[PDB]
């Protein structure tokens, strides 16, 4: 009944201030390291470090390996390309470090991609950020222009429709444009087989088909299908052997350091053992968890950054890596750790990630102001069988969380009743320290999506009922398969937004969008005196939705067209099972379908549909024509009007008026329409209820709606939560709104009750009615007004201050102002004796 | 701070001539250090 | 019964220089231009006249274009590659000429193709005739090698069997190493449509398939089929506008040495009517004969010379032409002209091609010595209902051919007993003339043949059974479909040679070939000593003809694969039915198969296994170690077991112990094992009885065998005609040996019942037999041995003596003097009262 | 011999300044005329 802290110490501890005194690094070495960190992140399109700045080796050795590369296989000379960035590169050692590697030739810097985007490029030469010597970067982005992914997909396009999709106002910018990427890594291919034997059975694959080339009688019409194959597979035996190269030069440094700089007697034994590591990993199998972790480290820099730009950080780290926990602090067989040894090793890792320069466009980081990038990892769920899957290198992945307190990477946790309660809490121990994540997804809703997906597979090979139980987010929001096969491969196959809220805007306008673009954002659907009933405003919204979301598809699956045939990826060819099986280059072979794209700000065109059939074609208050002048003069007259539009009804208020025309909203045109549509998998391109950070941009980039919003009012709180002061009803409201929708949760919680020792009991009561209502996603942000408050005062006292912007978590002092005060207007949920009723708690 | 480290003839990039060019560097977050693969000045 | 000249005015002329008065000129101007006629022939590895050398304009604007083409789809820069050829290209206009246009940048020069093989290149680069400057022309060779059709094929075998082929011995090496090549062109599309309507179709083409990408709801599973189709139609386009430009540009030449250079105002008349010729020819459809022979003309040198090479001169001249023969003599509707002016047109033709600069390799210049290239087109047969096809445009062309007495082009003339008499006398006329030409095929042999292989049609679009009468000689031997469409594209799909002679002789020697490669010719299929039956000599040439015949397709099809992804002819493309409604490139669309191949010296290896089986191991006489010592002894020694390997029952003595053999030889090995084989088009490899003029090449390149042959004595006298001094039973058992394979004959006639009035009787009566008795082909040479043996004496007083050497037709005096006693040595034939009978004459 | 002609405002291969340079030769075999595309030297 008491809210007091379980802690005693916190009892003295000033409000204001009770993050600056949570965090507890293992040991000494991370205490130094997340205080000597080279952070990454940035804010209004600048970095924190002073330092942080673009680098120009991968730009300079990609280049004059495609030029030395010319008339090969498309699949080689990017295996030579890559090869030759490994090979030439300088390589980076810090001190402290136990993790070694990175992705640029100076510890403060990120690559660039001139063969992905060049119009990415251009704006970082325009920026006190340019690669140097800027001549020479200059010279680089305009021989690789031609041959760029960008360049190659926009004769396939209207250039005015790809005008109305730079715009970012009704779509997003087709991938080729932005360079913005997703992937999955098969880590689990890398740490038990070692990259040795997979270039063993490549080298036995062209033996064999070379073999059939020449087997009496040829076959010209099967014999020629060898060619593809024995160039994908050679390209996979130059990408491997360039990865152990890399590593063990980079083990060589270690070597060297620990031989002729460091001073250290500790520091050398150290090094010593990381150069053997480097040495073995990954060219062969990983044995102890130390290898494990280096080697997942490795792959990402490889998959992610070296051989293509990919954010995320997609993998189902629990699972994986516990083989090698297993034997190293379980069963002691290979390279014997405490269960801290662990924790301070993940650690390390949360700190190497938080080091990681992402050469990720401008346009991206304005998005997610005070973060480096998206970097989301997956543990929890249950395992083939349905069991838990929770486990002791789940806690200690999550301890790490809450004791180096970073705000990347960010965290899914697949909840299931399935599910430990140890393990639980220490999800909660990371939530109640406010840091946002672990956010929880729904695991049994997830399976069924990868089972659904499944059943589109265009070689009858998508994931079996057991494989379906193996997967993670693969950014902030969608379901993937894990695993050593079938895994999602590029951003083209799933990803990508659509903003109904600027649809339904336009669509009021003739499909000119006057508030912000500017210009004819849509088709010529119709005037304000063509429309003459409801029935012609719901399918003005739908052609404009139609057009809008067959740009979306088709724009991503052109890319999908020439990724495969200029932009492959050998290596990640490499580890996976069913590409070096059939000898097919990541994006070409596509086994398991994730057609997924992102419906944002779609409650906000819902809520208004709603007040315009009522109040203009049933009651016949308003015209048409006031409506737009209304709208037009962005609320500054008809403030009755405005206040009656607002009065219509809702979504979340079991309204049947209302709720019924929501319900046809979304089944029919938000997912009917979209489902019509097949991408380059064979599957159906699916919905995904969520909010990636766009809101507060797009919010700001859409005009007054007829919901009662005026001009550039930002926004919807998530993709499905609800308008922010509009739920009057209670948090349990709000699991009764969202749990409607079957064919993004944020919620605030109070610091004392979660401080306190009865904090788990009402926190784990509301989680599995949370999963039983089943609601896909939801996260907390668990932090005090006046704390934040106290930060923007004195920003130099609080810089340990996390909090949950959108779909992940940052420094609350590296949050611009005005962002600051969007994320502390929100009201702090409480529960009462009603609501701990409708959970079934009990204390 | 420029030190000529030969690639050791039994290593996966050794070529003749080849070294590892490992410079010591330390700005305000810490110590670091560099290796270059160059070719005999 | 009298055998005297039917001219009486050959009476008095001299039987050694009897072919120096028959030369007769329609016209004053065709007399001038022969006379002044810029030969292109060679002889000895030297071009006969002295001004003929090597061009680079090709070269050099094909660079500048594929440079500042990167990055875009492979079939616009081929286009781009053609355009810009073409735009810069010098163009040549000279006196007299009424058909214009030329392929390099001076009238004595020819374009170099570094596109295709580097080797060629290479040895014109080494040679008196290089590129100027020579600089250049390297820097251009080294720039193309990466790119070069050869560097992309000669990954996927093994470096060994390569070689082993660029010996040629046993096996021709592949298109690809040479950039030797064939096409039959779709000229009746350019004729009917013009080239304005097919860019017109293009355009159409490619606004449906935008729409269609642009189509709601869009599948990514068929929506990116619409990528390549654009590419190809957009290819198109280009192409197009170039050669209209170019065609145009042309005439333009004709209009301003009309205007400011031309003195005579005759001439200056028929420089503007040319003018206005290029300015609606190919652009517009053609009207009358003049348009049709100036399209036709423009039509070949982009298809054969500038867009590629391409050896040959395919098509179905006659009834091509006939159209526009009918519009203009008969009708007179457009360009009225008499039956002479389409005489004189047609020797015009001849000898422009006559003045084509061939830019083929040295290496196929050494097989027909005395010739600039193999230019063989095809007149006669039957129509679709099987009716006669002859016409007057078809005797036009045949007296033309006499008249003007060019070595080439050479005539093909499909025979049917349908054909009426008028053009057979034609054809005799030339026969009498010694002109070699027309070689008669055997109508109904050929139209058989094509729909046979239009059976195994991918896309069952094979050639119909009317279309099947619609067929033309590819080269010099194999039938191929002409018209608007499915028309065979490239040598890749059909062409090439195997010499079975070679194949035994390494047979006998473990695989290696002693005699002139000095090397390991085939695989070790055992030495002599394991060979303890016949079973296994049998065996060992089956394994020896299986790896050969397998490069020998294996190599073409591969080309195939490369030849359409990075030598795409868009050109070809946009005058083919089936590309332009497909979209597809014409290398890439194999709507009619057509996959020959040529097997040389059959006969030779075929009669030597008859003497094997039944003195080695029937009769036990010698040993199998004897028999090798006396082959590497080149028989100085055995001469009585050499008189008794050439005594063993041969081929055409009707022996059943020998025929038994043969028989079983053709059917089971050289047939039998090819036809397991299948190509690029879905169809079966065929053989063909014919030889090429390599057996003069090849018979110095097969040592000793044991049918009586001294170490490099060549040769067979044909594909399938008996050994040179061996038929001793007449001309009609010549017949009688050919007839019997079921599952290329030269024959030659005496001059003075040829020249006599009873010629044509005697003549016709034997085409009439060797159709009945079902043989293919067949050519004949009259000409005697006292005036070939004064043009050696006097060649300055021989120059227009005209003799049959293989394949071709060419000036004895231009042939070298060990080429010369070659062709004399030839025993001529007589006909006796017995032959006569079985022919069924009737005076 | 080089003589320069304009090519026409109305020709498919119209160019900014673009001519036909004309230049008559003549060899042993006899009389004939060169085209070569500049643009105005
Ligand atoms: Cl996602
Ligand atoms: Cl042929």
């Amino acid at each position: 009944l008491n809210f007091t802290p379980e802690d005693p110490a916190e009892e003295t501890i000033p409000a204001d201030e009770l993050h600056e005194h949570l965090q507890k690094p293992s040991t000494a070495r991370t205490k130094r390291l997340k205080e000597r960190c080279r952070w990454k992140h940035a804010s209004a399109g600048e970095f924190i470090e002073k330092s942080v700045t673009a680098g120009i080796e991968r730009m300079r050795y990609l280049t004059e390996a495609h030029k030395a590369s010319e008339g090969k296989p498309e699949a080689i000379r990017r295996a030579l390309g890559l090869a030759n960035v490994l090979n030439k590169s300088t390589l980076v050692l810090q001190e402290d470090e136990f993790i070694v590697g990175y992705h640029a030739e100076d510890p403060n810097m990120f690559p660039l991609y001139p063969e992905l985007s060049h119009m990415a490029v251009q704006d970082y030469l325009r920026s006190d950020y340019s690669p140097q010597p800027a001549d020479e970067a200059a010279a680089i982005n305009e021989y690789w222009k031609p041959h760029s992914l960008q360049s190659k997909c926009q004769p396939y396009f209207d250039p005015a429709d790809l005008g109305r999709m730079y715009q970012v106002s009704s779509m997003e910018a087709p991938s080729f444009a932005s360079g913005y990427n997703s992937i999955v890594p098969p880590y689990e291919t890398v740490l038990e087989d070692g990259l040795l034997a997979r270039i063993k059975l490549a080298e036995k694959h062209i033996a064999e088909a070379q073999a059939d080339m020449s087997t009496f009688p040829w076959n010209g019409t099967k014999g020629l299908d060898n060619i593809a194959k024995i160039d994908n597979w050679k390209a996979m035996v130059i990408a491997c052997k360039a990865v152990i190269s890399w590593a063990r030069r980079q083990g060589r440094l270690c070597k060297i350091v620990a031989e002729n700089f460091e001073t250290d007697p500790k520091r050398q034994a150290e090094l010593l053992e990381i150069a053997d590591i480097c040495q073995r990993i990954p060219a062969e199998p990983c044995k102890g968890l130390k290898d494990a972790m280096q080697a997942k480290f490795f792959t990402f820099l490889i998959c992610h950054a070296i051989e293509r730009y990919a954010s995320g950080y997609a993998q189902k780290e629990d699972t994986l890596l516990w083989p090698y926990y297993k034997a190293s602090v379980v069963d002691k067989k290979f390279q014997p750790m405490s269960h801290m040894d662990a924790v301070e090793l993940v650690e390390m890792e949360r700190l190497k990630i938080s080091e990681h320069g992402a050469g990720k466009s401008r346009a991206y980081r304005e998005i997610f102001p005070g973060s480096n990038d998206l970097f989301i990892l997956t543990v929890g769920g249950t395992n083939a069988k349905g069991e838990d899957a929770c486990n002791d290198m789940t806690d200690a992945i999550l301890e790490a969380a809450k004791r180096i307190r970073t705000a990347e990477p960010s965290i899914v946790f697949r909840y299931s009743k399935k599910n430990r309660e140890k393990t639980l809490r220490w999800v909660f121990e990371c939530i109640r320290d406010g840091l946002g994540y672990p956010s929880i997804k729904h695991d049994e809703i997830g399976t069924e999506q990868m089972k659904e997906y499944a059943k589109f597979s265009l070689n009858g090979n998508g994931a079996t009922d057991e494989e379906a139980h193996n997967w993670v987010n693969v950014l902030c929001m969608s379901p993937g398969i894990h695993g050593r096969r079938k895994t999602q491969k590029t951003r083209s196959e799933g990803g990508g937004s659509i903003f109904p809220a600027k649809l339904l805007e336009i669509s009021l306008n003739d499909g000119y969008d006057w508030s912000y673009a500017d210009m004819q954002l849509g088709p010529k659907t119709g005037d304000l005196s063509s429309l003459k009933s409801f029935e012609d405003v719901w399918e003005a919204f739908r052609k404009q939705y139609q057009y809008a979301i067959n740009l979306c598809i088709s724009t991503k699956d052109v890319s999908r067209y020439f990724e495969q045939r200029f932009l492959q990826m050998p290596f990640v060819s490499a580890i996976d099972d069913g590409c070096m099986e059939l000898g097919m280059d990541a994006c070409a072979l596509s086994e398991q379908p994730n057609g997924w794209h992102n419906p944002i700000t779609t409650i906000v065109a819902a809520n208004s549909l709603v007040a315009i059939k009522k109040l203009v074609f049933e009651e016949k208050k308003y015209t048409l024509e006031q409506l737009s002048q209304a709208l037009k003069a962005n609320w500054e007259g008809f403030e009755e009007m405005r206040v009656d539009f607002k009065r219509a009804p809702k979504w979340g208020n079991d309204d049947d008026y209302a709720d019924g025309i929501i319900t046809r909203f979304y089944e029919e045109i938000i997912g009917g329409e979209m489902r019509k549509i097949t991408n380059y998998s064979g599957g159906p391109v699916m919905p995904t209820g969520q909010a990636v950070g766009l809101y507060m941009e797009v919010g700001s980039r859409t005009g007054p709606t007829p919901d009662g919003r005026f001009g550039g009012e930002a926004a919807d709180d998530g993709g499905i939560s609800p308008y922010m002061g509009t739920d009057k009803k209670g948090p349990t409201a709000v699991l009764r709104s969202v749990s409607k929708v079957q064919k993004l949760l944020n919620q605030r919680l109070s610091v004392p009750i979660m401080r306190s020792k009865h904090g788990f009991e009402i926190w784990n009561s509301y989680i599995k009615t949370w999963h039983d209502l089943n609601i896909d996603h939801v996260q907390f942000n668990v932090v005090s007004t006046d704390e934040m408050r106290a930060a923007q005062r004195e920003p130099e006292k609080h810089h340990d201050l996390i909090v949950r912007v959108s779909g992940y978590s940052a420094r609350f002092v590296d949050i611009p102002t005005y962002g600051q005060n969007t994320i502390i207007a929100r009201q702090e949920q409480d529960f009462s004796a009603s609501d701990l009723e409708f959970l079934n708690v009990e204390i | 701070c420029a030190n000529f480290f030969p690639v050791p003839k039994d290593a996966d990039d050794y070529e003749a001539g080849k070294a590892d060019c490992v410079r010591e560097k330390e700005d305000e977050k810490g110590k670091y250090w560099l290796s270059k693969p160059i070719f005999e000045n």
